[PDB]
């Protein structure tokens, strides 16, 4: 069980930790977050309470370093830095624990929520996503950009995602445009599976990564990543079945986890009715239909 | 994106465009079986690829053949036409290419792109307008062209024949427009008023009788009174 913690909470602000969220007001004592959970991904999430617009935050691993937030005045963020000296480190956490000025991470024994969000999501592949390769851990935020977005324009602060595209050449083998674009297995399996991800876990780690940057910073860009991600595999007619029974999981939890209040700007009415109604896995996906239909039948 | 009344004056400049219509590209006859259940019988069709400037038609004959042992064939005809025109803009040379396709029907927006993406300086565009390229095979010589082909075959037109020589494009559009508009609300009306008068003829290079300017205007006149009456009696007004 590892430990992030602040060396102060300044302004008033709404604190993330994964699907978890704590009000701190401003000059409140808080120093962090303790017993977050070893072996998952974790995102550390910020909105101040004076302005709701830049939701930001901080994809870390715990077993990557030791982490710890400290507010910058100058740039007027909650900040993530590494503390290289383990000693001054672990005497700075068993000090604020002693004093108990740490939320602990509120974790349910049963709850398999947040592994269920993040199965496939590996630090190291966050890191070629969000390019910043002198930190260990990767800054996202509401309105940074995708590398397609910049295409139809900084790209120091852009999202990396692998380009999605349905009238491309890379979708479509010349002489084969009809087959190739009603039915995209090629596009699927050969360029995107064999081809620049190698195997369903690095597809769906993305997918999964795409998902949480939508969820947590409303990242207009990382939804159109996680919808392109899903109808790619639909419009297949030829999936391993353990993909679309994966699939499904994935979305199910996803769709679980959404705020119910969300559903009218996070999903895309077009993607998920073909997905679940007119496409060639209409009938692969029980789990995330009974879910959807229950939760958002006004949607579909 | 789309093509109306607003951009109109578009289609008679300089830069190089071609109209799509699909509408008699897969073309079939329903009948009874014997076992008293109902079968199409596919026919002859046609892409109507026309250059709206010049008049130079680029009639691509759909022999039945290329049907043979297709599935979902009116999905099929979409992404045929799309490959036909695709291989035709490839077959002219590039001062030749258009730099714009208007497609009259929006289903033939996604086949026509996917088919031109070696293509990107070409804008793929619908239009707004009800445009009545359908009543193509309502020209006789059209209609005999495409009901003797006996294979795939490209048959080269002028839609306008020599009106040019008198005529602006912008008028001479409009004078085809009308007469498509008229044969395709009332065929028989329609082609009574073209050759009524067995003095006015077809030039065998032509498609349509070789009518004066005044001969015109009269023509022109009873096209439009054919597609009122017809109009009135479609909505009882």
């Amino acid at each position: 069980m590892n430990t992030v913690p602040f060396t102060s909470a300044p302004i008033e602000v709404t604190i993330g930790i994964d699907q978890y969220s704590f009000n701190v007001k401003e000059n409140q004592p808080f120093h962090g977050i303790k017993d977050i959970p070893i072996g998952h991904v974790h995102v550390i999430h910020f909105q101040h309470a004076d302005n709701s617009s830049m939701r930001y935050g901080y994809w870390f691993d715990c077993r990557m370093g030791n982490f710890y937030i400290q507010y910058d005045p100058k740039d007027g963020l909650y900040k993530m830095m590494e503390e290289r000296d383990g000693a001054k480190f672990e005497n700075i956490v068993h000090n604020f624990k002693e004093r108990q000025m740490m939320v602990s991470y509120p974790k349910i024994d049963e709850d398999d929520t947040w592994y269920n969000l993040t199965e496939f999501v590996q630090m190291d592949k966050i890191r070629k996503i969000v390019r910043k390769d002198e930190n260990q851990f990767s800054y996202v935020d509401s309105s940074m950009t995708t590398v397609q977005e910049n295409e139809l324009s900084d790209p120091a602060h852009s999202l990396n995602y692998t380009v999605i595209n349905f009238k491309s050449r890379e979708a479509i083998r010349p002489g084969h445009e009809m087959e190739d674009f009603l039915d995209k297995s090629y596009y699927l399996n050969t360029v995107m599976l064999q081809g620049i991800f190698k195997n369903s876990s690095n597809y769906f780690g993305e997918l999964q990564f795409a998902f949480l940057n939508a969820m947590f910073f409303g990242n207009y860009g990382s939804s159109l990543q996680w919808h392109a991600m899903i109808e790619l595999i639909c419009s297949s007619a030829t999936v391993p079945k353990h993909m679309l029974d994966k699939l499904d999981e994935i979305l199910y939890y996803q769709i679980k986890t959404l705020p119910e209040q969300y559903s009218d700007i996070l999903l895309n009415e077009r993607v998920w009715n073909i997905c679940l109604y007119s496409s060639f896995q209409k009938n692969s996906l029980h789990n995330t239909e009974k879910i959807m239909e229950n939760k958002y039948p006004e949607l579909l | 994106g789309a093509m109306n009344s607003s951009n109109y004056a578009e289609l008679f400049n300089n830069d190089i465009k071609l109209f799509v219509d699909d509408t008699n590209v897969y073309r079939v006859t329903v009948h009874k079986t014997f076992e008293g259940n109902v079968a199409t019988k596919a026919i002859n069709g046609c892409i109507f690829t026309l250059n709206p400037k010049t008049g130079h038609l680029f009639l691509k004959i759909i022999h039945t053949s290329v049907w043979a042992g297709q599935k979902r064939l009116s999905q099929l005809a979409k992404w045929k036409t799309a490959e036909e025109v695709s291989a035709l803009v490839r077959s002219l040379p590039k001062e030749e290419q258009p730099k714009q396709i208007i497609v009259t029907r929006k289903a033939m927006l996604d086949p026509l792109e996917v088919h031109m993406l070696d293509f990107p300086n070409i804008a793929i565009r619908p239009t707004e307008l009800r445009l009545p390229f359908s009543a193509a095979m309502s020209i006789d010589k059209l209609s005999d062209v495409v009901m003797k082909a006996t294979e795939p075959q490209m048959v080269l037109f002028n839609i306008y024949d020599d009106w040019l020589d008198r005529i602006s494009s912008y008028t001479a559009f409009s004078r085809l427009t009308l007469l498509l508009r008229a044969l395709k609300t009332n065929e028989e009306s329609a082609k009574m008023i073209l050759l009524s008068d067995p003095t006015i003829t077809i030039k065998s290079y032509h498609l349509w009788p070789s009518f004066t300017d005044e001969q015109w205007i009269t023509i022109e006149s009873q096209m439009r009174d054919l597609i009122l009456t017809e109009y009135g009696r479609k909505y009882n007004v």
